[PDB]
């Protein structure tokens, strides 16, 4: 129970979770695992991970491009959980969720995914394109394998959805900021949604959406949601240093230490 | 919702969480439309004095000389616009009104379902956005000037391979921001429900009128109906209203390419593996990690990488039959039919007049009263055959 | 002969005496099958299941908006072939083989004509030979393939001035050798009699339809009908119901080029000279010495430097009325169409659709009832407009 | 009476009239009235000339091609007529035929343009374009001006047609060898018409269309006609020899003075 256990204690400080996303294998797998390293080391509290696919229909442009620099330096599914595996070798307790899209998980069956994510260490996984009204098989597959099921709770949500939402997922609630799909482009009242997610005991939400200032984040925990999700923000400064490893990962130390400061 | 989204064990409604609200305020849009005696007229009206319906049934004589077979071609090529598309995008274009909506997304490869929606939008003065991949822009400037001069926005999409899949993500992209006020129409009988649902039943015309015209000029149904199959909307289209005939068989052709034997072809529902993309659980064109791949043919129209939900259904419980051809046997039906009947078929309609030479050919003492669904022009291809 | 050959001052019989016998035995042929009900059901078959008959009559709602004008457009470019020309042609190859003859000569400019004898004459099982300018050949690639893909023999005329008028010169030449086994596809109403008589009959059912068609609509006869004139075949098939309808409008519309005043435009009937030729006494397109000279527009296809002998006849009693268009005029009406109405006019009927525009935007508060003929598809000036 | 006089002093002879045709102005002005003059001093008993049309659709590629000859040194219709005139000062007694097309005699009037010829010395008239039933104008116009209208009596002739080119001809009655258009490149049994036409008392008969040699002509003459039209066999000699003028002159002699013997 990593998820648990991490809640618990941010809670414990009275503090919110910071939350960065990168694509494994950006700009490559070296320079990926050393990236990842930098983020933990820096302040983050857990890991969001997406693994290469051919078509991202939930994302924007710069996560977009994410993907195509992982497919330039040959970035498999099968090299994704490799890494995995060794990433959590390196750090027992820090949460790891994986972003997927529903082909690669139904692929080579639904279950055997699960499995895999198991012996790997892998926390959670929120499938982007499959909503509550698909999600039987992937929600028993994940907690047959002691795997937490990601529900995604939008901005529109009627009470039924989010008596649903409540009711099936664990590890964390993902709070939409926005409609539309990802991109640090755009910014996006939320306090109703978590109070009633509060009220039918849904597990602890995090906002994502748009958040790439410290002002975003201290607001989503001021508004009562337990931390943030950040990824277009962390993805720039990888694309903006690719020419200089070095600068990269300095650059990447200030700013997660910045957002981490403020969910404080 | 108030229909099953699935054929058996295919269809959905796999889309992220934001747009289902969307998907059930189309579904409920349209079974009121079809209780409507008034949309039903408004729609029938739109067909007749501006579409040209219904579109004559001509039986080929020549071509099947000196056999036993009797064939006859449904003239969707002679449809406003040059294709059967537009039946399907003026229906949805007044339920996008009905709607309340004003604005129209459209998605395209080879320019046909493009060219299609912006004259609906026209028409009906709805605001039309249009995704084409930055590599089909290129090799398509006739089709992406039409567009434009029919008051349509075209955005090349430069993601990915640049071509249709690649267009199909944009556009629900896009959808997933604006769909308080526009209305994506959809271009194939694929894609999450109700969409199969629908495109079937703005579609279903071609099979009514096909038996009531056989009828009159045989006195019997057909033996068997034939279509191509790039994504399924014409095919399901003239099937409909032959699925409860159980003496009528249905036939669904798709390309064959280099030839299936190459692994450059176009055939998912018979040579791909099951997936799930596109608000969908289909067939598909896909690699061994499950990345999803393009599909080839020698026609630009048959390039959708997967296949319609209720096609993968009616070839599982054994209803249709499903076979393929290649880009030399397409050839040839289009050079065939040119010089014998007068008439120039899309390069994706040969592919059905093909198999339907072929059943004549090896068999030519089979007595055989079959129906080919022409469903398209080939002015679009002479270039491309002279070359 | 059996039939007047003259509209007044006009018409006649221009031909070698070595041709006169084949001009008797067409005019018989005629007279005999328009009483043979067993030719009029064939000739009723092939137009409704071939060609797509009856078109549509389409009302315009957008592009009259704000004004008194109510405007419908024939639909000639939803027949098969993408033009009127074809009703014609299916006429005159039943006449053919009904005289005994299986080998059709043909005269064609931007290529229109000489696809539609080329389809008519696959169909039929006739052999098939083109004459074309070589100038046109050049300049008219694809329909020079379209015609070889249908099994015709395209041959290039590079003597005089290579376009229109040498290619009917080289026809009748080819006839006059060869008029016992084959017949001559003249493509429009002009020429030696009975050609103007004979496609006049042959294109009478666009006018015929537009009455019923009108009548059941508003319940009331036009005010009046317009049309292009190249040759004059769409025109006069379109006006010949109406003749003996007092009360219905009939206006003709000749390309104005680059402006009647520059001297380069294409406009005999109003500011050409009655001279002889081809066959014909009528307004010509001529030198001051009488050598004959070419017709000029922006559309290919009104590019016949004379004029039918019967528009010239009901121009002098004051019957009917001509006017002329400017290529920016028609322009112009082209791109209105496209995006207003979702309907992509060819640049020759964008003439027609241009008066009437200006018969509204001159006068909005005019309560008017229009008919425009839309004699065909505009997919083949895409790349015309866009230069 | 030109033609008249003519035929009575070939009988008084019994010898058939050997006419060649040229295009006025072919290769230029100066060049064709030499051409002119060697034709008759090689033997022409008779001139059937044609003035330069921009469409002449009742003639071959050769006799084509002297009309694009004559368009490119800029001969016009006028300057055709004060060519005429000069070659009739020059020879009082040769029957003069001009081969029109109809346009160029309506365009300034069909009256004023017979008016014309007699003015210059014209003989007679043929217009390629304007069958019997069409003749009347022309035909009324011709007689006005003391000039001869010349018919067409094809070989697939019928009666009716026989008597009335009988009827309306004079000068010559002009019989087609063949079916098709001039060019001495396609040959072409017409003793029938010939006696009928004998019968109803039409002017003599002149055989045209391609006769391009020696036998042709005695034939013509041996069956009962008048005598032999050549068209394209003297026109290919000047296209020929266009680069020196000198060997066009000669070898338009030896041709002409060949032809001119078989008529004896
Ligand atoms: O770039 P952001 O900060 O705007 C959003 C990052 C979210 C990563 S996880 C995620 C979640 C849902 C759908 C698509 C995704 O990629
Ligand atoms: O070249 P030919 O010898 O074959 C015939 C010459 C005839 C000259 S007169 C003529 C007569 C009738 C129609 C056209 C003509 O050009
Ligand atoms: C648009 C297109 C197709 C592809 O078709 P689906 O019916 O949706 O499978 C086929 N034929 C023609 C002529 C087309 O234009
Ligand atoms: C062939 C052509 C014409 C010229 O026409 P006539 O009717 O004979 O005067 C006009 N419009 C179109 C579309 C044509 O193809
Ligand atoms: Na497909
Ligand atoms: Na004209």
């Amino acid at each position: 129970e990593r998820y648990e256990n991490l809640f618990a204690q941010l809670n414990d400080r009275r503090e919110g979770a910071f939350v960065p996303f990168v694509t494994l294998g950006d700009p490559g797998i070296e320079q990926s695992l050393k990236i990842i390293d930098t983020l933990i080391d820096a302040g983050a509290d857990a890991l969001e991970l997406g693994v290469p696919f051919s078509d991202p229909l939930a994302d924007g442009p710069t996560i977009q491009n994410a993907n195509l620099r992982a497919f330039a330096a040959g970035v498999t599914p099968a090299q994704c959980f490799e890494m995995l595996a060794l990433i959590r070798e390196k750090h027992p307790t820090i949460p790891i969720g994986l972003l997927m899209y529903a082909n690669l998980v139904f692929n080579n069956g639904i279950d055997a995914f699960y499995a895999r994510c198991e012996q790997v260490g892998v926390d959670s996984v929120l499938v982007a394109d499959v909503p509550v009204e698909e999600s039987a098989p992937f929600r028993q597959a994940a907690l047959r394998h002691n795997i937490a099921p990601i529900f995604i709770c939008p901005p529109n949500a009627d009470d039924d959805l989010l008596r649903q939402v409540a009711s099936y997922g664990r590890g964390y609630t993902y709070l939409l900021s926005r409609s539309g799909v990802t991109g640090a482009e755009n910014r996006g009242p939320l306090h109703h949604l978590i109070e009633k997610l509060k009220e039918y005991h849904a597990a602890p939400a995090l906002q994502g959406f748009g958040i790439s200032s410290p002002e975003q984040v201290s607001a989503a925990v001021r508004a009562g949601a337990a931390g943030a999700i950040s990824g277009s923000a962390i993805v720039k400064i990888i694309e903006k240093n690719l020419a200089s490893p070095k600068q990269m990962l300095a650059e990447l130390r200030s700013f997660v230490s910045a957002m981490k400061a403020a969910s404080r | 919702t108030l229909l099953n989204p699935y054929f058996g064990e295919f269809g959905g409604m796999y889309v992220p969480q934001i747009l289902m609200p969307a998907l059930n305020q189309l579904e409920e849009a349209f079974v009121r439309a079809q209780k409507d005696p008034e949309f039903q007229a408004q729609f029938a009206d739109l067909l007749k004095n501006y579409a040209g319906r219904p579109t004559a049934l001509t039986k080929c004589q020549n071509i099947t000389a000196g056999t036993r077979t009797t064939l006859y071609l449904k003239r969707e090529d002679l449809l406003h616009g040059g294709a059967h598309k537009t039946n399907q995008v003026l229906g949805q274009a007044l339920l996008a009104k009905r709607m309340g909506k004003s604005e129209i997304i459209a998605e395209t490869g080879a320019g046909q379902h493009g060219v299609a929606s912006a004259l609906a939008s026209a028409l009906l003065g709805l605001k039309c956005r249009i995704y084409m991949g930055a590599k089909d822009v290129e090799r398509q400037s006739p089709n992406v000037f039409r567009m434009r001069l029919m008051g349509a926005e075209v955005i090349p999409v430069h993601s990915g391979s640049a071509t249709l899949k690649d267009a199909c993500n944009e556009a629900l992209r896009d959808w997933s921001g604006s769909y308080e006020t526009a209305h994506y129409m959809l271009g194939t009988a694929a894609g999450p429900h109700p969409y199969p649902t629908i495109v079937r039943e703005f579609q279903r015309m071609i099979g009514e009128e096909t038996k009531a015209q056989i009828l009159d000029k045989e006195g019997r149904l057909p033996d068997a109906v034939i279509a191509c199959v790039g994504g399924g909307s014409n095919a399901i289209g003239m099937f409909a209203d032959f699925i409860n005939d159980t003496s009528v068989g249905l036939i669904g052709v798709e390309p064959g390419g280099h030839g299936i034997e190459t692994g450059e072809h176009g055939a998912p529902l018979k040579h791909g593996r099951v997936g799930i993309y596109f608000g969908m659980k289909a067939p598909m064109m896909q690699t061994a990690d499950g990345q999803i791949e393009e599909s080839y043919s020698i026609s630009a129209g048959l390039d959708f990488p997967s296949v319609g939900p209720q096609h993968a259904y009616l070839n599982s419980i054994g209803r249709a039959d499903y076979v393929s051809i290649t880009d030399d046997e397409a050839l040839e039906a289009f050079k065939t039919l040119c010089r014998h009947e007068g008439i120039i078929p899309a390069l994706e309609s040969s592919h059905a007049l093909a198999h339907a030479l072929k059943m004549m050919r090896e068999q030519p003492e089979k007595e055989q009263l079959l129906v080919v669904n022409l469903s398209g022009r080939g002015d679009k291809d002479i270039f491309t055959v002279h070359d």
